[PDB]
């Protein structure tokens, strides 16, 4: 049991919350996204979806800022809320200190955001995980957000549907993308390979890929259309 | 069982709150975290498990700082563990402004334990699910506490929490018997490491990472700072030597 | 400036009001309206501080008309006059004063007489059968009472009114451009034009 | 000068043997203009009489306010309020606004039903128990009425002899004051009987 | 389920809570208003009695809401107590603002709003009080109303609440005359009250009365609570003592 | 006015005039200016009469509530501090000046409160506008460890001296001896150097000297049921 | 049921089950407290428990200095002992300057009785699981003992005890006042009052204690102070040879 | 009205004149300006008597709540409390406060807080209106770590000079000596002090 | 159902008014008898161990200087409710009315505090039902009962607590229309000795009166225009005398 569901304020006999465990599933039910990075670049590749052939596809990249941006995997209504607070904290950093925000610092602010609802009576654990990419004074970084709120630095990771396969790819090719530096193309082309492994009963399509890369000398940029058709 | 949980502030005919005890059950499942009191400092050591080779180690810590002199390390659920240190950080900051002197280490134990307590007092909000070992060096010297998610805190010479807590306390038990003084600061770095080696024979599936931090009177200058380099290598060689 | 006249006769209350609305050092419009109905048998002339007059009139109009719908019958003059006095009493203790004086002239249909109240810009209600404010009450409290007899009619009170207008025209340095005279009786409210 | 002095009104009470008298003018003036000659300033709640002098807006506001409070008390307790308890009440009610007090000078006069004794008490702006058993005066001409009453007063008077004493005092003190006169009235409370006698005097 | 809070309605759009509040009314004794052309009598019957209960110098189910209008209480006196105070406040509020005493209709209509609101909004409970209102106004004459604890009202020429509701309504209407007099309203009041009361005797310690009269001089509306000694004589007259 | 505070060996005595003057007109010849806080704690009002009587009453109720709470008599300090934190909030926008004095099983205590929140402790105080007047006698005929008789006399002479120099005072002197272990003896009309003389001519006139326009009979009584 | 799970809902007996459960929570730190009054002192002793060796054994405390002259002993759980301490110290402090004099044993203990009752009237908060015993020497009532129960009840005492084995202690104190015919301790220096209280505890359980196994707080005229362990030691040997 | 505090080898001695002056009339000539706020810390008051009195009450209240909750406080801790009340309320209240206490781990210490509130460590401080006149007297005849008697005498002389050239300085010279042995109060009559 | 504060039962009323009423019934017997020149109010003490002091307990608490009260029911709720009555008595009606309130009036304000604690859900009614007896110049001496339900009744004599029913039948018999105040005390003692005998003696029985003013217990003298306190509490010795006299 499984009756201790419908409460986020009741610890189960094992000290887990069902609301958070069910939220990990919630991610899986959304779209796949792969993050990967070096010291010179950070990239998100995300699977777009259509539910009818009269759709022009739906983007899964939200621009946070002109050095940062983020992806979603899991519930889309949960996601929209999280990205609003996140945008705010980058605006603050610029305004008051004339500073740009670090990936890690932003993620510690989002880490807090989650836990407000988890303590209280009513509210939800979030059901979507974000991979945050940005470039600061400490280079490229890549963070993974959880329902719990837990934040983990990884040189490359994947969330979403059948994403365990993309992580296996990344694990094999671990050193390859850390060693690649100064080539934005090459981090992008590796990204294509990883998300191929994720796709089941499907293949890579141009109108499916959305690619976002931010770098040392590169501002945040979202490629789509006829700009991902040379990375097909 | 059934009855008098569902809420964390409903007693039973045995006087015991069930939900809260499951709070302690959450702390067991988290990682092996230990802290050692010395007569001139305190040393904090942690098992941060390596969950992949795609993880980036020694860049995600369960060490956090409070003021610039109080070390903290947590067991339990990781982001709950963030949240309670955050509270610590607001009190540190506020106290330092009003009285213009740092937070005393006994003063700190009292204040934290009370926020934990406002959340075990209401039926409506959940309790914390983390323990926090903490302490440092202040004007009244070194002092070390471990705060339970139950609402309780005590002084300790050596405090342990997490899964491998049965093994770590057994090693600490030698440390108190053998040195009544709590051991010198320098040897307690290499010691803090040894215990975590012998306590990861109960989380042996995965790989681990040892990160060490300390606060010592004449060697970290009454302030908290990370242990790195040659010192770190030595804590590793020492532990290694004696597990073998 | 901004004359308003009240005289109560034994079958009517005859209220009169200015048509000069002066905003600036320049009379903004020649001919206007400045007295409005609360109810079909209660009529409220107003003057006072500039701009406060339009807001205040409309507000009182709405309260009387609301109450009249709730009761399902028209409220007595007593009840209207004490309602108006309250709003000004409240305003003088508040941070926005309203410095508007009114006259309430209704015809009571439960008692069978005209009742004329004078409500001051302070907010004081006292019943008087020759009321007025401003620099109108300076010439007309004396003059209305001169030819005043206890037995009067609409016609005798009208002759007596027109006479007041002319006094004011003579000795005040303010062009009122004439007055509108509205008569209140048990047969409704009607405008009758006057010199 | 002060808002009370613009509008005017005086009230005077006096005591005789087992009686009290409370009396006033009828003149309501704002500035220099005379409005009325027939507005009283004396009220009553039960058998207890309240006169209020001062700024015309607070005389009207306080007539409604003290009418609302004494009736809620009466309805609740089902018996009459007394002069003794009301002396405490008036002061209390006045002290509430301190940073915008009511510009008034009340006089309470009455005879208790629990002893039969005559009782007076006086009040300023923000109110306090001012105890006399001689007489209390208030208003713009309180300074005229303090001297003229003291002289005319002889301690303990018949109800009919007391009518002369209050009347002759009030008349000439009002008259030689700008913003008082214009008709006056006397309420003579014997005990449970109140006679109201209108003074003939010069309308000014 | 549906026997739950106010906000929750029911498999038919009823509310089970209003019906349990109505039933609260008959756990306290019989109360009757009779309108007549020369005055209205309001009566209530005691809900408790003992030989050491002091009840001939007190009332507890006759309250003044002003100086023309009164109410008799049936039901919980603990629900009644808060509501009697609020009622009286509103009644003197019309005095203070408009310089006339309140109509009987407005005083009734406000309390329907107050009762209704505690049901409509929030999870707060309904009350359990039926007030019979007897008043005077110049435009409507003699006027009677009664209030359900539901938050609505009906005017009546005679009305009974309290214990033994059908029996009492039956006696009232049987001898109810359409001209009548006040002395005729007092006689019917006693007659109806006795039979309804489970104790065979009916005495002054079991009766409250107040009568609202205008036959007590014209131009003046005088509220007259009859004292204990006036109740004893009219019991002789009617045969009861 | 003029208020004196004089302590002694077994208690403390507060005395003040009964003349209440607001502006140049004496409002009341007799009115108590000695306000009771608590059974054997008293105070005296100077400055603004209105403010002094109102505040002492309101505050006095709280002290009464505290007595009940403690199962012991109030403290004189309990009165002083409560006053002090009330008058402070305003910052001098209530013109009250009081000498609080009283008895306790921990002694006899003497205090002044101020509008702004200021305070004085002595073994003699004087307060009002005739504070200057009273002071002179208080300094020049004081003794260490006064008796009960000696203090009653010293308080009365200092007020009598101030009647002559400070025109705020006159009339009667009221005195409250507050003695430890014993009742507080209210002695009103203690010293009275004033005298209300007889009339040189009696002022009376027969019924009907005043001219009557109309008369009427009004009722304050309920009408009969018939 | 619904209804011993509900803080403010009464059962079918009109009884409040929640209240009763606090009396069965108060022996969760397994300790007995003894306080008696001299005539110039009130002495408080509770046993110490230091069950784990990993503790720093000298930062174990049960006796709390609450204010300058006013101490408290807690029987019952640590999470509710701390909350009780914060409220009694806060309020103890607040009175002093508000009412401008030293605060009684009695006034403080009533105020906590009142505080606990409000917490149990309301459902948002719960009854605490500590039983509090206040100890002081008052400068207007002398030697005092007030035991405050977590139901919001309070009653005074001549001598008191608390704990799971309270009964043995109860019997020792009753037979002393039966024989002495007085309501205090006749020994008139507080040092001999310390010894006396020890002897009653040592006897009542049957086993002597150590100094790492007692803690003693001593209330003297307008004062409070907690004895260190080496002063405790002087007292135990005062037992061993007189 | 002048108040000052002088450090010495054994402690700190606080000195004051005891006159309370409203305008230029004396309320009470013996009401002292040295008021106890802790067991081992006393404070001095100048500016408006009212404004300073309330401010001390808050400080005193905090420091007693600090002694129970978080152990006993210091002069350093004691100073800062007054300063925040003074810094926030820096137009609502006018208060010059000298905070001088004794520790065993730092000895006697002196902090002065000016009218608008600022934190200053000085070895001796002088405040009031009489302090102005005696400023150069104190600079020259102050020594650090001096004998107990020369300290008594130095404060006794400096305040006696303030009485001489300021009309609200007088009363008696009262003194509070803070030491590890507790508190010793001393009093000096004009017949002793003024001749000198 | 019976079983929230919000919900009315299948045959009306609230079950929580009734549970509160049951709580009084486990209380310690109190009783009031109204005499014809006074009111006597009498109760018993029974507390804890023999170690406990019972002189540090008041179950007779003056609400005001003229009006005393007693309870039956929960001990703890009494002290908070006594605390709430004294404060309210002062605040609305000793400040805004400047002097000691009428008994009747205060009874009404007390009842409304009880009813407000049943009204708001998640707050239980009080465990206790009081007797409040006092005097004023407009209603006389009076005796009242205020139930936790929030309704009040005047009485000639009534009793509450465990001993209620046995006391009641004794009062019907021994009570009369007129009593003196002294006669009323012995009648009170006789009745209360039924609830407990073998623990009845005048040092363990707490008693007070609301009778005469007192000039020695006023605390000040020479003003006969105020009244000494109507309430006077009889000490241990005084009760012991009245019992030899019974």
């Amino acid at each position: 049991r499984n009756n201790y569901d419908g409460d986020t304020v009741t610890f189960s006999p094992t000290g887990r919350l069902f609301q958070v465990e069910y939220a990990l599933e919630a991610i899986k039910q959304g779209s796949v996204t792969v993050g990967l990075r070096s010291n010179t670049h950070a990239v998100l590749v995300a699977l777009k979806r259509n539910a009818d052939e009269l759709s022009s596809y739906q983007k899964k990249i939200i621009k946070c800022d002109e050095h940062m941006g983020l992806s979603l995997a899991g519930l889309a209504p949960d996601a929209r809320v999280l990205s609003n607070y996140l945008r705010q904290q980058c605006n603050y950093s610029s305004l008051v200190f004339n500073r740009k925000l670090a990936v890690e610092r932003a993620g510690h602010l989002l880490c807090d955001k989650a836990q407000k609802n988890t303590q209280s009576y009513g509210g939800r654990p979030y059901g979507v995980g974000l991979l945050i990419i940005g470039y600061d004074k400490s280079g490229a970084h890549l963070l993974e957000f959880q329902p719990s709120g837990n934040v983990t630095e990884l040189y490359g990771t994947a969330i979403g549907a059948r994403s365990q396969g993309a992580k296996t790819y990344l694990e094999r090719t671990l050193d390859t993308f850390i060693k690649i530096d100064g080539n934005p193309d090459e981090l992008i082309k590796a990204g294509v390979e990883a998300i191929s492994q994720s796709l089941r009963d499907e293949s890579l399509t141009v109108d499916n890929l959305s690619i976002a890369i931010v770098g040392k000398d590169t501002p945040f940029t979202i490629y789509d259309g006829e700009a991902v058709a040379k990375y097909i | 069982g059934t009855g008098y949980d569902l809420s964390n502030s409903v007693f039973s005919p045995d006087g015991r709150n069930f939900q809260v005890e499951y709070a302690v059950k959450a702390v067991e499942n988290g990682t092996t975290s230990i802290g050692i009191k010395c007569n001139d400092g305190v040393v904090f050591a942690v098992e941060k498990l390596i969950t992949s080779k795609l993880l980036v180690p020694q860049k995600n810590v369960k060490i956090q700082v409070v003021d610039r002199h109080i070390g903290c390390v947590y067991s339990g659920l990781i982001p709950d563990g963030r949240h309670l240190v955050n509270r610590g950080r607001e009190e540190a900051a506020s106290f330092k402004k009003l009285y213009k002197t740092p937070i005393p280490i006994p003063a700190f134990a009292d204040r934290l334990g009370q926020y934990v307590q406002a959340h075990t007092l209401y039926n409506s909000v959940r309790p914390f699910g983390v323990s926090t070992i903490f302490g440092g060096v202040d004007k009244n010297g070194a002092h070390l506490y471990m705060l339970e998610p139950s609402g309780s805190y005590w002084g300790y010479k050596g405090a342990a929490t997490g899964k491998g807590r049965q093994s770590a306390k057994a090693e600490l038990e030698k440390l108190v018997d053998h040195h009544p003084e709590g051991l010198s600061a320098r040897e307690a770095v290499k010691q803090a490491a040894k215990i975590i080696y012998l306590a990861h024979e109960d989380n042996k599936e995965k790989d681990f990472e040892l990160e060490i931090s300390w606060c010592s009177l004449s060697e970290t200058n009454g302030l908290h700072k990370f242990v790195k380099g040659d010192l770190l290598q030595e804590a590793i060689d020492f532990a290694q030597k004696e597990i073998n | 400036m901004d004359i308003i006249l009240g005289i109560r006769v034994q079958d009517s209350v005859i209220l009169a009001s200015s048509k000069a609305v002066t905003r600036g050092i320049s009379v903004l419009k020649d001919s206007d309206d400045k007295t409005r109905q609360l109810s079909p048998h209660t009529l409220m002339s107003f003057a006072g501080e500039a701009g406060d007059t339009v807001q205040f009139a409309e507000y009182i109009q709405a309260n009387i008309q609301l109450y009249s719908i709730r009761e399902d019958y028209e409220l007595s003059p007593q009840a209207v006059s004490s309602f108006v006095r309250q709003e000004l009493a409240k305003s003088i203790r508040s941070r926005r004063p309203y410095q508007v004086n009114v006259l309430i002239g209704g015809y009571d249909k439960k008692k069978n007489k005209p009742e004329l109240y004078q409500i001051d810009y302070l907010g004081t209600k006292v019943e008087l059968p020759y009321g007025a404010h401003g620099y109108s009450g300076f010439y007309t409290f004396s003059l209305l009472d001169h030819h005043y007899r206890p037995d009067m009619t609409t016609e005798e009170g009208l002759d007596l009114l027109k006479l007041c207008v002319q006094e004011l025209e003579k000795r005040m340095p303010m062009d009122f451009k004439g007055v509108i005279v509205k008569i209140v009786d048990k047969d409704g409210i009607r405008q009758v034009d006057d010199f | 000068s002060d808002p009370s002095s613009i509008n005017g009104g005086i009230v005077v009470a006096m005591t005789g043997k087992d009686c009290v008298a409370i009396a006033c003018d009828l003149r309501l003036g704002s500035q220099s203009l005379g409005v009325s000659n027939k507005f009283e300033k004396i009220f009553h709640y039960g058998h207890v009489f309240l006169g209020i002098t001062g700024l015309a807006t607070d005389v009207t506001t306080l007539n409604e306010m003290f009418r609302y409070k004494t009736n809620l008390y009466k309805l609740k307790e089902e018996r009459a309020i007394e002069p003794e308890t009301f002396t405490q009440l008036v002061s209390s009610s006045l002290y509430e606004r301190r940073f915008g007090p009511y510009f008034v000078g009340p006089v309470v006069a009455g005879i208790n039903s629990k002893s039969g004794k005559p009782f007076i008490a006086g009040f300023d702006l923000i109110g306090c128990i001012d105890e006399a058993k001689d007489f209390i005066v208030s208003g713009t001409a309180s300074d005229q009425l303090f001297g003229m009453c003291e002289s005319l007063y002889e301690p303990n008077l018949e109800p009919e002899d007391l009518f002369e004493t209050i009347s002759q005092a009030l008349l000439n003190a009002a008259d030689r004051d700008a913003l008082s006169g214009w008709g006056a009235v006397v309420y003579i409370i014997k005990k449970d009987e109140v006679v109201k006698r209108y003074l003939k005097m010069r309308q000014d | 389920r549906y026997d739950s809070r106010t906000t929750i309605f029911s498999p038919e759009g009823r509310l089970y809570q209003v019906e349990y509040a109505l039933e609260s009314i008959s756990h306290a004794g019989t109360a009757i208003g009779i309108m007549a052309s020369d005055g209205i009598v309001l009566a209530a019957e005691r809900k408790v009695t003992s030989t050491l209960l002091e009840q001939d110098t007190s009332t507890e189910k006759l309250y003044k809401l002003n100086d023309k209008i009164a109410v008799a209480v049936a039901g919980l006196t603990a629900d009644a107590e808060i509501l009697i105070n609020t009622a009286r406040i509103h009644a003197q509020n019309y005095l203070k603002t408009y310089n006339e005493d309140i109509p009987v209709e407005i005083l009734v209509r406000r309390l329907s709003d107050i009762k209704q609101g505690y049901t409509q909004h929030g999870g707060l409970r309904p009350f359990g009080v039926s007030f019979i209102y007897a008043g005077y106004d110049d435009r409507y004459g003699y006027q009677l109303y009664t209030s359900n604890p539901s938050g609505n009202y009906t005017g009546w020429k005679a009305i009974s609440v309290g214990a033994n509701t059908s029996a009492a309504q039956t006696l009232l209407q049987m001898d109810y005359k359409d001209d009548m007099k006040v002395d005729d309203a007092i006689e019917l009041a006693l007659k109806t009250l006795s039979k309804t009361t489970d104790s065979s005797a009916l005495t002054y310690d079991r009766l409250e009365f107040a009568t609202i009269r205008k036959g007590a001089n014209d131009g003046e509306v005088y509220q007259k609570i009859f004292k204990p000694q006036e109740i004893k004589d009219i019991l002789v007259k009617t045969g009861i003592t | 006015t003029t208020i004196v505070g004089v302590k002694f060996n077994n208690g403390v005595v507060i005395a003040a005039d009964t003349r209440s003057t607001q502006g140049p007109i004496v409002a009341d010849k007799n009115c108590a200016k000695l306000h009771r806080i608590s059974p054997k704690i008293w105070c005296a009002g100077a400055g603004t009469a209105a403010d002094t009587e109102a505040v002492t009453q309101l505050i006095g109720s709280n002290i009464e509530l505290h007595s009940l709470y403690t199962s012991r008599e109030p403290r004189v300090v309990s009165a002083l501090q409560m006053l002090k934190q009330h008058l402070f909030k305003y910052q001098g926008h209530i013109g009250a000046y009081l000498i609080v004095a009283g008895v306790d099983p921990t002694g006899s205590h003497l205090f002044s409160i101020h509008a702004h929140g200021s305070t004085d402790v002595g073994y003699y105080l004087s307060l009002g506008s005739g504070s200057l007047a009273a002071m002179a006698v208080l300094e020049s005929h004081w003794k260490q460890d006064l008796t009960k008789e000696e203090a009653i006399k010293l308080a009365s002479d200092a007020i009598q001296a101030g009647i002559w120099n400070d025109l705020g005072s006159g009339s009667n002197v009221d005195v409250c001896v507050m003695e430890i272990g014993k009742d507080a003896e209210y002695l009103r009309n203690y010293l009275t150097p004033n005298v209300r003389e007889e009339k040189q001519k009696s002022y009376k006139f027969p019924r009907g000297t005043t001219a009557v326009l109309k008369e009427s009979i009004v009722n304050i009584c309920d009408i009969q049921e018939e | 049921a619904g209804y011993d799970r509900h803080i403010t809902i009464f059962s079918p007996e009109g009884r409040l089950y929640q209240v009763e459960y606090a009396f069965k929570a108060t022996n969760q730190t397994n300790i007995n407290s003894l306080a008696v009054r001299g005539k110039d002192c009130t002495v408080v002793i509770s046993q110490k428990k230091v069950p784990d060796k990993l503790l720093d054994p000298t930062t174990v405390s049960y006796i709390f200095c609450i204010s300058r002259t006013i101490g408290m002993v807690v029987n019952g759980p640590i999470p509710d002992a701390r909350n009780a301490a914060l409220r009694a110290k806060a309020e103890a402090a607040e009175f002093r300057y508000k009412y401008g004099y030293d605060m009684p044993c009695d006034v403080l203990a009533k105020r906590m009785a009142n505080l606990s009752q409000i917490y149990t009237q309301r459902a948002y908060m719960r009854p605490l699981g500590v039983i509090l015993t206040f100890v002081s020497v008052d400068e207007e009532l002398g030697p005092s003992i007030y035991k405050t129960d977590p139901a919001g009840y309070y009653v005074g005492y001549k001598a008191t005890a608390t704990g799971p084995k309270q009964q043995e202690i109860t019997t020792n104190l009753e037979n002393h006042f039966k024989k002495s015919k007085i309501d205090h301790i006749n020994e008139e220096s507080w040092e001999k009052v310390v010894e006396f209280a020890i002897t009653h505890m040592i006897d009542a359980l049957g086993t002597e204690f150590s100094k790492n196994d007692l803690e003693v707080g001593v209330a003297t005229k307008d004062k409070f102070f907690t004895l260190s362990a080496e002063n405790i030691e002087e007292r135990l040997v005062a037992i061993a040879e007189q | 009205t002048s108040i000052m505090a002088v450090t010495f080898k054994d402690g700190v001695i606080l000195g004051a004149d005891s006159r309370t002056t409203t305008g230029a009339y004396i309320a009470n000539r013996v009401t002292d300006k040295l008021t106890r706020v802790h067991d081992k810390i006393w404070c001095c008051r100048s500016g408006s008597a009212a404004d300073t009195q309330a401010i001390a009450d808050i400080v005193q209240y905090h420091l007693e709540l600090y002694t129970s909750q978080y152990g006993t406080p210091s002069t350093e801790t004691a100073a800062s409390v007054f300063k925040e009340l003074c810094y926030e309320n820096k137009d609502n209240l006018t208060a010059g406060i000298i905070v001088a206490g004794y520790d065993d781990k730092n000895k006697g210490e002196v902090y002065t807080i000016p009218l608008g509130g600022s934190v200053h460590k000085l070895p001796y401080a002088i405040a009031g209106s009489g302090s102005t006149f005696i400023y150069g007297y104190c600079d020259k005849n102050f020594r650090e770590n001096m004998s107990k008697e020369e300290t008594v005498d130095f404060i006794k002389h400096s305040l006696s000079q303030a009485i001489k050239w300021d009309g609200s300085s007088g009363g008696v010279i009262r003194m509070v000596v803070l030491t590890a042995a507790g508190v010793e109060r001393l009093i000096f009559y004009p017949d002793e002090y003024e001749q000198l | 159902y019976s079983f929230s504060l919000t919900t009315f039962s299948p045959s009306g009323k609230l079950g929580q008014i009734d549970y509160a009423l049951t709580a009084v019934k486990q209380g310690v017997t109190s009783l009031g008898i109204k005499a014809t020149n006074g009111v006597v109010i009498a109760t018993e003490k029974k507390s804890s161990s023999p170690l406990a002091m019972s002189e540090t307990l008041s179950k007779v608490s003056l609400l005001t200087p003229d009006i005393g009260a007693v309870y039956s029911g929960m001990g703890p709720d009494y002290r908070v409710l006594v605390d709430k009555s004294r404060k309210v008595a002062h605040t609305s009606y000793k400040r805004i009315y400047g002097e000691y309130p009428p008994t009747k009036l205060l009874v009404s304000e007390v009842a409304k505090i009880m009813q407000e604690a049943t009204q708001s859900g998640g707050v239980r009614p009080f465990g206790v039902s009081l007797l409040i007896a006092g005097h004023d110049e407009f209603n006389g001496f009076s005796l009242y009962q205020v139930d936790p339900s929030g309704s009040y009744f005047p009485w000639k004599a009534t009793a509450i607590g465990k001993g209620s029913v046995a006391a009641k039948t004794f009062l019907e018999k021994r009570w009369n229309d007129e009593l003196e105040l002294e006669d009323a005390i012995h009648i009170a003692l006789l009745t209360l000795k039924e609830s407990v005998e073998g623990e009845f003696n005048g040092d363990t029985i707490e008693l007070a009166i609301i009778g005469d003013e007192n000039p020695d217990l006023l605390g000040y003298t020479g003003i006969p225009t105020d009244k000494g306190p109507r309430f006077r509490k009889l000490t241990s010795q005084e009760i012991n005398d009245r019992l030899e006299a019974l």
